Parts: structure tokens; sequence; C-alpha cells
């Protein structure tokens, strides 16, 4: 969420 | 083997910023 | 990281964040030991108490890692779990004693600038540098203070006799255990946090100048508090039960 999307 | 030998220092002989720190405490 | 430190670009390329998928988080820390396996604290995994029971299928691993939230594009690799190994005698019961897991990597890594092996002691190494006043490492992505950093954290703090670590808490203290922090009457502080677990606790030897992890971030009651201290599970001692397992799979 405060993460960026991965693969 | 290889372990504990960071590419990017031990192996370029660069020491860390705080590494000294340690080894200094020994 | 507490009263830590933006960490060097390739400083702990042995660092590991363990990620869940559904829902896309952040865990704890890991370690690379070797090309398939990791290490951390088996309470990133099971704890009855908060319900807590992470199966390979909801675990990924993140090697390579500098950058807490971002995809690491061309730097870090991502890695499916085969299967997961506790302690069969860890103590979620009482005081996380016995505070490790294994996991082993579907594939393994190829190995690079950023990512690479950490050393586990041997008998002799751990005699030389377990020592009170001798200081480590510790890494981690974890809170602030007791709030995320945007890249990973750093401090060394020397590692607190016995007794003392003893006389600082309610828990009890076991074998595989110790502590490692400044007397609060020695200006100098900092401490391991939540989010930290699973982390590593590493020592440079002063003899072939190998880095080897000596804990693994485990417990404590607040971060970076007077008069208390920060608890790591005594590898060595459980060194043991590490190769068993890596024997047999
Ligand atoms: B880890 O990130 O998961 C974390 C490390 C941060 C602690 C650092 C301070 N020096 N460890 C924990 O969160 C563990 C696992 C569950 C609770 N816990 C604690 O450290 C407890 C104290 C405790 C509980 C049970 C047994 C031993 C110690 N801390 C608090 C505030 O509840």
């Amino acid at each position: 969420g405060d993460f960026e999307e991965i693969p | 083997a290889d372990c504990g030998l960071r590419p990017l220092f031990e192996k370029k002989s660069l020491e860390d910023k705080t590494e000294r720190e340690l080894l200094e405490s020994y | 990281i507490v009263e830590g430190s933006d960490a060097e670009i390739g400083m702990s390329p042995w660092q590991v964040m363990l990620f869940r998928k559904s829902p896309q988080e952040l865990l704890c820390g890991a370690s690379l030991i070797s090309d398939r396996w990791v290490l951390t604290a088996a309470h990133c995994l099971l704890y009855p108490p908060w319900d807590k029971n992470f199966t390979e299928n909801d675990l990924l691993v993140r090697i390579g890692k500098h950058s807490r939230t971002r995809y690491e594009r061309n730097i870090e690799k991502i890695s499916m779990l085969e299967k997961i190994y506790i302690h069969p005698r860890y103590n979620w019961r009482e005081n996380l004693d016995r505070d490790i897991a294994l996991m082993k990597l579907k594939k393994p890594v190829a190995f690079s600038d950023y990512i690479h092996p950490v050393c586990l002691p041997d008998r002799e190494t751990a005699a030389s540098l377990l020592q009170a006043g001798y200081k480590g490492r510790v890494t981690g992505w974890g809170n602030l203070k007791e709030g995320q950093p945007s890249v990973l954290q750093v401090v060394n703090l020397p590692i607190v006799e016995r007794p003392v670590c003893k006389d600082s808490t309610r828990i009890r203290i076991t074998d595989n255990m110790f502590c490692a922090g400044y007397k609060p009457d020695e200006g100098k502080r900092g401490d391991a946090c939540e989010g930290d677990s699973g982390g590593p606790f590493v020592m440079k030897s002063p003899f072939n100048n190998r880095w080897y992890q000596m804990g693994i971030v485990s417990w404590g009651e607040g971060c970076d508090r007077d008069g208390k201290y920060g608890f790591y599970t005594h590898v060595f001692r459980l060194k043991k039960w590490i190769q068993k397992v890596i024997d047999q799979f």
C-alpha cells in the first residue's frame, strides 16, 4: 500500500 | 566459503563509515 | 532501528525482507546464509497469541533491498518458499526461547554486489567476539521510534553482561539469548524496534575480516529506553539445529 506493486 | 565478505566493501578494501567502531571495541 | 543511521549501499548484502502477498506488506527481517536458505525469528511466522500462522504459500522473500517500500527493479530478487522449518522447540508460549526458523527457496539465488551470504559463527569466533563490551551491528526497516524509514537503518550496540541483561526485565532469559545496548549512564544510545525481527546481529572478525551473524532480532520491551535492552537469539547455540535441517534437506 505504502509499497510498490510487485510484478 | 566466501560468506561475510561484501562485494562493495571487504572485497574492494573499502571500509564502511562506522565499522572501525566495532574493531576498536574488541 | 532507533537512533540508527541510513545504511551505505551494499552494507548488508545478506539482509532480506519477509514480505506477505495478500495483503502486500512487511512482516520481518531475515538473512541469507546460503543460496537457498534464509534465517529469521520463528515468531515472524508463528505467534498463536496474535493468530499469526504464516505458511510458505503466504510468503515471498526479497533479497538485495535498500529501499523499504519500492520495487528495486534490477537489484532486488523476489523468491518463493519451498518450505519453512521451525525449531521444534520454539517457545512461543513463555519467552520466545529458540526463536529461530529457516526457510527454503524454491530456487536458489544468483549472488551479486547487493546480495551476499553472511557467515554463521564457529565455536572460537563466538568465544572471541561474544565478549561483554564488544560491539555488533543491527539492520532493519523497522519502526524508527517506539516511524518507517525510507532506507535500511543501522546501529552499533555493545554486548551487555548477563546479570545486567537479567536485571532489566521481568521475562525469563535463557542461554540461547543475549542482550545489547548502551548503559544509560554512557551518553550514547540506540536500539532495535518493531519490524526489525528476524534481522541479523553481525560482527566483524578481527582475524579474517569476515562478517558473522551472531544474533537474530528477537524481542524487547519498548524501543530505546534507559535501563532496558534488546534481546537476540544466540545463533551459535542453535547452530547444531541449523546444520541438522540443512543436512536432511
Ligand atoms: B520483531 O520485530 O518482531 C520484534 C523486535 C523488536 C523488539 C526490540 C526492542 N529491543 N520482537 C517482538 O515483537 C517480540 C515478539 C512478540 C512480542 N515481542 C516482544 O519483544 C515483547 C516482549 C516479550 C514478549 C514475550 C516474550 C519475550 C519478550 N515486547 C512488547 C512491547 O510486547
